[PDB]
DNA sequence: ATCAATATCCACCTGCAGATACTACCAAAAGTGTATTTGGAAACTGCTCCATCAAAAGGCATGTTCAGCTGGATTCCAGCTGAACATGCCTTTTGATGGAGCAGTTTCCAAATACACTTTTGGTAGTATCTGCAGGTGGATATTGAT
């Protein structure tokens, strides 16, 4: 079950040009897939709490919501 | 035949990728590794549309972020590529790995 | 029969205001209603411990004017205090 | 009885000022809420509705449209130094980012 | 001339509990106070945020079992509901 | 009034604040510019103890204006308070 | 003819110096007319106690310690020991402050 | 934790500099207690290698 | 400077998803009036600690000299990253089906609050008391730098 190589190449590159970068590594890869990875989980722990707490089955937006304000990482635009 | 320099199709790319605002991940790649992170904490979990869309757009914002940070950190030793270490001074500098 | 109050009507007025024949998205909109909502929170968050900190049992106008002053920056601060101000004196004198 | 004039048009405003005494009121913040307190705040939250509405609307006209979209926001929310430092740690969902190259990339 | 309580006997309970002979100072002891405080203020907006989600209005064992386990890490986080649930249960046995 | 207090933080006393944090080396030019930083530092500190001074109508600065300014800027500080 | 310790000799043996001890490094009344100095210009007559002052020291000699820690990171990333201002500047620039 | 650093530094009575040398030693409390700032606590030894000579 | 080859931008067209109105209505949500309580503003006062002074004395800061070592520039080279093709695999759309799980309704019952006494227990001042610890002394030890 990889299915971190779902995020390809090509797609790190593209995030990587968004973000001015003009030059990549060949090392890079893997390294972004890490990170993404520990974020990735750290986030869902919590949006699972929260679902777990209030007796759903369902993840709904909210659940992740939440779980980003308190990492300190709001983000506008799902609070319905 | 017609050939650009290298480095010219890069800055091409990057004024395109910094004019839109769309995602740059496939979707079913990312919303299959979801359900895999998530398969440890709980089994048999289901997601709103939404609740992916959501964990996508984080992700993207996060990346994007880290990347220019990485960059700050290539340019102040004199390089044009960025590498592992560069990531790693940035996420040590922030605050995420101490 | 279940409902969901939202500030999409005033911010719609408000847009009528300021830009007479502009319009406004859903998604923009949605964006706006998070935006009220968490200064709405984070204003009153402090108001809260302005007033536990005194041994006060009351929000009143000033705990609203020292939590502006505390979350907003240098020209916003001002401008928002004035503004408030005038409502209020508005208000009373009504 | 008399008309019901009510309160946000007393206070010469847009927002609502019962709804916010409401959400003071249900909010759990204290056990007792003043009168000016919603004035103040709905003044307070229209008047920055307006400015960051008013950024987003020239932003929208610059671009040759005439419907404001996330987009716009975030160009006028990262353009300004006091929004930005206010909202500096929120995502705007389709917001992208700002059209921006280091000076040592560039060609020559 | 008010009072001033403070954890200060309770933090000396424990501390001749875990090391029967030593000591400690009064800053160290101002400092494991700060700390209490603290830690009890975190989880106690945490538990309240929780029970506003749910439009309850009641916290309960499960509100602050919930941000326990919100507020800390793996380790910490399970010896800490143990021993809460423990002390529940030998509360509500007795 | 008091004017010029910033280079009582002398070229020593920075030099050994950096000693503590596992500094060899130090440029000439870094002086001034910690001070710079130092400066602004403290303005975004007692501006916020001084409005909350003013809320409860005092004059004097107390310690838990200052561990509140700490706080609400994300600075926790135990000891005082 | 006299003693003489080659340089970075006497650095080393102040960074254990100061790593193993706990006192402040700034003088207190320096610091103190400092801060009224700058209180000053915030509003007039103000007063202080005497441990809102040792708060404010504690606070700021902790936040410049961190500061210098990063500050040689970025440093050792260029492949120097020399601490400049643009490594000053990228720390701050990185954790979010400028 | 802190108990056991002051007995380490053979101590008696614990002190600000004990408690700090255990939050920052022990990886969970280091990050329940990530920015917090303790009193006359001081910081950690630590020299980068490449500064020590040879 | 030439120019040939690409990619980007501007004008025009248009079909369509998305904004905009409206009627309905309707649950609900706000405004009016009122009687009651209680929290907060006033006035007073007592004492705490904050600003001022001062004086002496030594520990820290300033300035200077000398040298060594580090940072910065130049050169060269190898290898690693980018640009272009040609496949071919996997994502996307969209159409439909079960179906399980979330949201609304009704009871009704176990649990939390308000109130009144009572015992205790934890906190402060005073006065007291050891005692571990900070500062000093001397000697041994370990490390550095020049031969």
């Amino acid at each position: 079950r990889d299915n971190i190589q779902g995020i390809t190449k090509p797609a790190i590159r593209r995030l990587a040009r968004r973000g001015g970068v003009k030059r990549i590594s060949g090392l890079i890869y893997e390294e972004t897939r890490g990170v993404l990875k520990v974020f990735l989980e750290n986030v869902i722990r919590d949006a699972v709490t929260y679902t777990e707490h209030a007796k759903r089955k369902t993840v709904t937006a909210m659940d992740v919501v939440y779980a980003l304000k308190r990492q300190g990482r709001t983000l506008y635009g799902f609070g319905g | 035949p017609h050939r650009y320099r290298p480095g010219t199709v890069a800055l091409r790319e990057i004024r395109r990728y910094q004019k839109s605002t769309e995602l740059l991940i496939r979707k079913l790649p990312f919303q299959r590794l979801v359900r895999e992170i998530a398969q440890d904490f709980k089994t048999d979990l289901r997601f709103q549309s939404s609740a992916v869309m959501a964990l996508q757009e984080a992700c993207e914002a996060y990346l994007v972020g880290l990347f220019e940070d990485t960059n700050l950190c290539a340019i102040h030793a004199k390089r044009v590529t960025i590498m592992p270490k560069d990531i790693q001074l940035a996420r040590r500098i922030r605050g995420e790995r101490a | 029969r279940s409902r969901k109050e939202s500030y999409s009507v005033y911010v719609y007025k408000v847009l009528k205001q300021v830009h007479p024949d502009t319009g406004i998205s859903s998604k923009a909109m949605g964006i706006m209603n998070s935006f009220v909502n968490d200064i709405f929170e984070r204003i009153a968050g402090e108001a809260s411990r302005l007033a536990h900190y005194n041994k006060r049992s009351t929000i009143t106008s000033r705990e609203i004017q020292t939590a502006v002053r505390l979350l907003l920056p240098g020209e916003l601060a001002k401008h928002a205090v004035s503004e408030g101000t005038k409502a209020v004196t508005k208000y009373t004198s009504a | 009885r008399a008309k019901a004039k009510t309160r946000s048009s007393r206070a010469g405003l847009q927002f609502p000022v019962g709804r916010v005494h409401r959400l003071l009121r249900k909010g759990n913040y204290s056990e007792r809420v003043g009168a000016g307190a919603p004035v103040y705040l709905a003044a307070v939250l229209e008047y920055l509705t307006a400015e960051i509405l008013e950024l987003a609307g020239n932003a929208a006209r610059d671009n040759k449209k005439t419907r404001i979209i996330p987009r716009h926001l975030q160009l006028a929310i990262r353009n300004d130094e006091e929004l930005n430092k206010l909202l500096g740690r929120v995502t705007i969902a389709q917001g992208g980012v700002l059209p921006n190259i280091q000076a040592v990339l560039l060609p020559k």
